DNA sequence: GCTTGACAAGGCCCGTCCGTTATGGTATAATGGAGGCTGTCACGGATGCA
DNA sequence: TGCATCCGTGAGTCGGAGGTAATAACCATAACGGACGGGCCTTGTCAAGC
RNA sequence: CCGA
């Protein structure tokens, strides 16, 4: 649960139950600012580590 | 594939917990004592310090 | 190029048309699909509208017309005057998009069977009511005037309402069904009128009630800071994926092989043209009620197949994959294509014992490390005069020569190389290496490595990788050396 | 023994066909070849030797202004056909033993769509390598790591090099200890000749029933007239061992016996693979998998986490763009190592631009943005 | 009740109406032929007025305009009892063709067409019933719907008539002989070419997903072994290396040439031009420019100080 | 350093010409569908019912 | 308002090999379109001349 | 189906 909850939709749409969190965050118009591990190696950057 | 199930929720759970600066300056702390189930040790202080 | 953030919306039937149209210079857009055909069987290129039509999503071939006479380079940024199609690079069919233009409207099927299901949040009715007048196995009222027994939102079968015909009561009162009474539903709900309803409305009512109050507040409030309208639930508009992502090619022996999300939109442009053929000659309603429930169940299909009713199979009764069946899952494009990929500059080998061999070394077979180290190679053959292209130098490599093991041997020295095997439990699973070229084909490993790996040899294999930048290789260096990598990270 | 088939198909620009005047291919790459291209039955042929010559008649001829100015200079008649032959993989060299062709002239009928079809049968044999798999009976597998000299070998008091050394640690963890019983019952009848056959408990004839029979047949074995030092009573399972670089014997006994050890289908010419850059897959543009389409590893969630646990950024950032799905950084950091400069940056990965073009194409409205001296503006990821 | 089968949700729907008899046939035929005469001459009028006939009308040539529609009324909805009576027989015809590439209900909705072009084409002064005709026309849309749809790449109507000819051909001729099957007979009772049969039975296959799984198991894919048609890295970098090395070799040449050179072939502009438009590039017509690119490529395919790029000769 | 004249080669371009392809039709009477599940386990919401 | 029933959601990582689907009308008639053949022009070599 |  505190892995869905979290600010980022990329993350917690690659983690699991895809559907639910993209529609969601669709809903509420939420923007990802791509601060995380797991979301700039989606995009293809360098990591903030 | 418990274990790996786990593993994989443990790593989307703390994904972001990246050391960011170098002191936060508070001053709640930790009590550590030895971890004891009964009369013997498990951990002892020195190896938990 | 770059940019800072991501964000994600509702599509408004706008936004999906402004994906999908292009302009021509003489002053026709092009981006609606309108016929199921794919490519013609004779000649095996795209038809003229369709699923991959050259006008719409681009050319198939590299600065080439359709229909000819534009087949050469010179003409670039132009629109051929016969046939229609932009004499560009045919890498724009990854990119370009169309659209389907429906003939009724449809709903979205992840605001309507998910859960919470923010249709019937927002409609502020039951899941199954507004599941069966979107199927259109119920009726419900849009006004409710001049009646006792009638009253806002309520649902009606097919018998009280054909004996509410018996008083013609002697008003107007409407119905509606399908997606059209949902759109209209959603199309004269006052956001902020029912926002300052229900603020007026917690603070004077019970426990449980709150709770759900509470839900649909926040669901209204999403919706006035999104500046979106409540009826884009609903699809007006569909748009169409381009078709390189969805491919069509031809196996050796003269099969092709297709992608499943053809069939879908095949499915969905099928009842849509039969939806307008009834609706043109005047048909029945209760034949032009089945059409636009087929097609209510076509573009459920191709969104989430089985989400809702039945799954849709294909030949050996396998479900075909969906939109969201590409994206869902550990096979999907998250867990499969993007946290994970394979790489180029690898390759793997069973592992032997390497005593007297130091640690920081690893024993790398010698036709594995013409293979990796290939470019670098080839780098140092022209650099020392001996060839003079990469075309020669790959003959040299290939032919087998004295002088491609001394040009290796100076070349793998002082170039870490990364070693893994899987399963990689924790940190200690890849580690770097200085190669030396032994000779064999198994990979000599250093004895006290071997825990760090959970590797013994019995059967063993490792997988290798060569860093190919300067700053990969002072990190391979000065990180993931193996001789600094004494103590546990746990 | 390795199979090898080859069609000649039917396509729609001309026929395929089997010849032996091939493009591109020098004087003395013909010899094994026929007079239609096939190979002989007993050549002997290695890597990249051509088996069947076949030519395709490829048509579009969209030559680019290089080929097209060295084509100028140089004569170079471009031809209407290319290289499609048969040729050995990687390794798998051997020799040829069956060349069978099948014709639907012939007598034969085919698959449809295919002219002619060769079958080509190759034979190799294969040596003990190190890197092979090898084991017992008793669940006691293991890799050959080092050949030795039989000088260096250790030797028996009579002189006889061993063939094998096992490590005595992995049987008291593994727990398999019928394998000393069998090797010391062996060894007994090898200096008997009577070839023992035990069926399994038989503990029901007495107590510690294999134990009496492997020391009363080892005693049985060593008093014959010339073999004494088979068997010795003070320690009953060991004898003395000499070392073969020194002369000097070991300073404990050591238990030599007769094994049965077996040879298994994992040997190390089909373990060995390796990529440089090869093919890539249709929609997500990545390296393909598997050995016989020269495919890539995969750096999977797991590596990527130890990567992350480490610093290693620009490995990582190197490994998901350059060495996979960036088409224009593929082109850029090949022709940068073979230039001997600097990678350039990369771009956007291939597989990203996809998974935005389905979210799109699910209904969503996703698009990335670019904050700029108080401006928001929407940018283009397809470029 | 609930319940998510549409099919069982149409068949309920379809069994609320009852049957038809014999004589409502007759009265449904008259009316539904006095709708399309009615028709008839509203086409005309329109081909006539320029499509306004909206307020316009024949029959009557302020009550007489209500009792017009009132007609029409009563015609459009006797045609509409005539089909929606008759829906059951659609539903006991498509119940034979159901595996041949449609779903169940796309073909009951195709029958419900012809069943719609039977009930407007349908003569009541035949003696024959509608079931006859209706079952014609039913089966005529159905396999017409077969023919056009359930297919990819889809095939015309004379390829699958030719594919049954071909069958039944090829089963005759095996019938009289019973061995040895010949292609050249069956090309010859066809009087068609081999060739051509052999593109009419390639034309003829099936497609196959690409997400069929290859084993019996779901580790594998069919779309994982399919490789991108596309030009290799080390093509591209082969190409741009020969591109350098030959601008640094014209480049040493004289300068007129080298740009006469470059402006012939494209290395410039992207853009192969003839011998003239070099003559309206500069003033010098065509025919020294013909002899200045003999002499240039006379000058480069010297044996001396030109080998460099002869090692790009494959 | 160009220039004019002869000798052909080959893309555009507009006619027929025949194979392909789209479309319409057939009149005894026919009038509600086959076709698989039936041995996983555990947790969290969401109904739904007394 | 508490407890029973229901439904959707998840269930470790790499590598090799083999390998898929699998049955079902027929006939006239006009519209259509690729192929093929002359016309004119544009283009690319030989050849003599200042 | 097998190997780690
Ligand atoms: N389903 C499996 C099986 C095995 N492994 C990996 O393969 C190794 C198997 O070791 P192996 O040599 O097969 O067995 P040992 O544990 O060494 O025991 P033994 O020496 O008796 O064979 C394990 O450590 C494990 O990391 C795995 O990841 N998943
Ligand atoms: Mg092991
Ligand atoms: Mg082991
Ligand atoms: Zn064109």
């Amino acid at each position: 649960k505190a892995s869905l909850n979290t600010d980022s939709f990329i993350s917690a749409a690659s983690f699991q139950e895809t559907t639910r969190v993209l529609t969601e965050a669709a809903i509420e118009g939420k923007s990802d600012w791509l601060r995380g591990l797991k979301e700039n190696v989606i995009i293809g950057r360098l990591i903030p580590a | 594939a418990d274990s790996g199930y786990l593993t994989r929720r443990l790593v989307d759970v703390s994904q972001d917990v990246i050391v960011r600066e170098q002191d936060c300056g508070t001053e709640r702390s930790l009590r550590v004592t030895a971890m004891t189930d009964g009369d013997q040790v498990k951990i002892s202080l020195a190896d938990r310090l | 190029p770059r940019f800072d953030y991501v964000k994600i919306a509702i599509a408004s039937p706008e936004r999906i048309r402004q994906w999908g149209e292009r302009t021509l210079p003489n002053g026709t857009v092009v981006g609606e699909v309108t016929k199921p055909e794919t490519i013609n069987y004779r000649t095996l290129k795209p038809e003229m509208d369709g699923l991959f039509c050259e006008k719409i999503f681009g050319p198939s071939k590299d600065w080439e017309c359709w229909c000819g006479k534009y087949k050469r380079v010179r003409h670039r940024g132009i629109v051929c005057e016969r046939c229609g199609v932009e004499v560009t690079e045919s890498r724009v069919r990854r990119h370009r998009m169309g659209y389907i233009k429906l003939a009724a409207p449809v709903t979205h099927v992840w605001y309507l069977k998910g859960i919470p299901s923010y249709l019937s949040i927002l409609l502020d009715m039951a899941l199954r009511d507004v599941e069966q007048i979107v199927y259109f196995n119920a009726y419900v009222v849009l006004n409710p005037g001049n009646a006792s027994n009638l009253q806002y939102k309520q649902l009606l079968t097919e018998d009280q309402w054909v004996e509410i015909e018996d008083q013609i009561e002697l008003e107007g009162i409407e119905v509606g069904i399908g997606a059209e009474a949902v759109q209209r539903l959603l199309a004269e709900l006052q956001l902020e009128e029912v926002a300052e309803k229900l603020r007026e409305e917690i603070l004077a009512s019970k426990g449980q009630k709150r709770a759900k109050l509470i839900k649909r507040l926040r669901v209204i409030d999403n919706f006035i800071a999104t500046h979106s309208q409540a009826e884009w639930m609903t699809l007006d508009v569909i748009p169409v994926i381009p078709p390189d992502l969805r491919p069509m090619v031809q196996l050796d022996g003269g099969r092709f092989a297709t992608s499943d999300l053809n069939d879908l939109y095949r499915r969905v442009i099928n009842r849509n043209n039969r939806l307008a053929r009834l609706q043109e000659i005047l048909a029945p309603e209760i034949i032009v009620r089945n059409e636009k429930r087929m097609l209510q169940e076509a573009v459920d299909a191709l969104i989430d197949n089985g989400r809702r009713g039945r799954t849709v199979v294909g030949a050996n009764n396998r479900a075909l994959k969906s939109l969201s069946d590409i994206i869902e899952g550990k096979q999907g494009r998250f867990r499969q294509n993007l946290l994970g990929k394979r790489v180029d500059y690898s390759g793997r080998s069973v592992i032997v014992v390497g005593p007297n061999l130091k640690i920081y070394q690893c024993g790398l077979p010698r036709e594995m490390a013409i293979e990796l180290f290939q470019p670098f190679v080839i780098h140092r053959l022209i650099k020392l005069g001996i060839v003079n292209n990469i075309k020669a130098a790959k003959k040299l490599i290939l032919k087998g020569d004295p002088q491609i093991w001394s040009v290796l041997e100076e070349v793998i020295t002082g170039h870490p190389v990364m070693l893994n095997r899987a399963p990689t439990l924790h940190r200690l699973g890849i580690q770097a290496f200085e190669p030396i070229l032994v000779e064999g084909r198994a990979i000599q490993l250093h004895p006290l490595v071997c825990p760090a790996f959970n590797a013994d040899f019995d059967g063993d294999q490792m997988a290798v990788h060569v860093p190919l930048s300067l700053e990969a290789q002072c990190e391979a260096r000065l990180l993931m050396l193996a001789c600094h990598n004494v103590l546990s990270p746990a | 023994i390795e199979k090898f088939e080859i069609e000649a198909r039917q396509t729609k620009l001309g026929p395929e066909e089997i010849t032996r005047e091939i493009p591109n291919v020098g004087e003395d790459a013909l010899r094994n070849l026929d007079e239609h291209g096939i190979i002989r039955i007993g050549a002997w042929v290695e890597s990249g030797d051509i088996l069947v010559g076949k030519v395709t008649p490829k048509g579009e001829a969209d030559q680019p202004p290089e080929e097209k100015l060295l084509r100028a200079i140089f004569g170079e008649k471009a031809r209407d056909v290319r290289d499609n032959s048969l040729r050995v993989p990687n390794g798998e060299k051997g020799r040829v033993v069956d060349v069978r062709v099948f014709t639907r002239e012939k007598g034969d009928e085919l698959p449809p769509g295919a002219n002619m079809v060769v079958r080509i049968y190759v034979a190799q044999k294969r040596k003990i390598q190190v890197g092979d798999k090898m084991a017992g009976r008793h669940g006691n597998k293991g890799i050959i790591s080092r050949i030795l000299p039989i000088e260096d070998m250790p030797y028996l008091p009579d002189g006889r090099p061993i063939d094998i050394a096992l490590n005595p640690l992995g049987v008291p963890s593994r727990m398999n200890v019928g394998q000393v019983f069998e090797c010391l019952l062996g060894w007994a009848g090898e200096n008997l000749g009577v070839r023992f056959k035990i069926t399994p408990f038989d503990e029901m004839y007495g107590e510690e029933a294999s134990r009496d029979t492997v020391h009363g047949l080892l005693e049985e074995a060593s008093q014959r007239p010339n073999k004494d030092w088979v068997f010795n009573e003070n320690h009953p399972g060991k004898i003395q061992v000499f070392d073969g670089r020194t002369g000097e014997p070991f300073d404990r006994p050591i238990t030599v016996g007769q094994a049965y050890m077996l040879k298994l289908v994992h040997l190390v010419d089909d373990k060995i693979h390796a990529r440089s850059t090869g093919p890539y897959s249709l929609v997500t543009q990545q390296p393909l998998g598997g050995k016989a389409q020269q495919g890539g590893q995969r750096f999977g969630e797991m590596e990527v986490w130890a990567l992350e646990a480490y610093g290693a950024a620009y490995i990582l950032q190197e490994l998901l763009t350059v060495k996979s799905d960036d088409m224009q950084g593929r082109n850029e950091a090949l022709n940068a190592i073979v230039k001997g400069k600097s990678i350039p940056r990369p771009g956007t990965p291939e597989s990203f631009k996809v998974l935005m073009r389905e979210l799109q194409s699910l209904g969503l409205d996703i698009a990335a943005h670019k904050v700029q001296l108080s401006e928001d503006g929407e940018s283009a990821d397809a470029e | 009740p609930y319940t998510e089968d549409s099919i069982r949700i149409y068949l309920q729907e379809i069994g609320r109406i009852r049957l038809l008899r014999a004589e409502e046939e007759i009265e449904l035929a008259r009316q539904i032929a006095d709708l399309l005469e009615l028709e008839l001459i509203r086409d005309n009028l329109t081909l006539q007025l320029e499509r306004q006939p909206s307020e316009l009308e024949w029959g009557k040539q302020n009550k007489n305009f209500a009792a017009f529609r009132r007609r029409l009324f009563l015609d459009r909805r006797a045609k509409d009892k005539m089909v929606q009576s008759n829906l059951r027989l659609v539903v006991s015809i498509a119940k034979k063709y159901m595996n041949r590439g449609l779903s169940f209900q796309d073909l009951i909705q195709e029958g419900s067409l012809g069943l719609i072009r039977a009930a407007e084409k349908f003569d009541h002064e035949k003696g024959y019933k509608f079931s006859t005709y209706a079952t014609w026309w039913i089966r005529q849309a159905i396999t017409r719907a077969i023919a056009d749809q359930s297919r990819t790449i889809r095939l015309p109507v004379h390829l699958y008539e030719t594919i049954s000819r071909i069958k039944k051909t090829t089963k005759l001729l095996s019938q009289e002989m019973r061995r040895k099957p010949t292609e050249e007979e069956i090309a010859e009772k066809m009087e068609m070419t081999i060739e051509k049969l052999r593109f009419i039975a390639k034309s003829a296959q099936l497609p196959i997903s690409l997400e069929t799984p290859i084993g019996k198991e779901e580790d594998s894919r069919l779309g994982d072994f399919i490789e991108a048609d596309g030009e290799t890295p080390e093509d591209e970098v082969s190409k741009n290396l020969l591109r350098e090395d030959l601008e640094n070799v014209l480049d040493t040449l004289s300068p007129r040439e080298r740009d006469v050179l470059r402006l012939r072939y494209g290395l410039d502009d992207g853009r192969m031009k003839t011998l003239e438009e070099i003559g309206q590039i500069f003033n010098v017509t065509r025919e020294r420019i013909r002899q200045i690119e003999a002499k240039a490529l006379r000058k480069l395919r010297h044996p001396n100080r030109n080998s460099i790029l002869k090692e790009y000769i494959r």
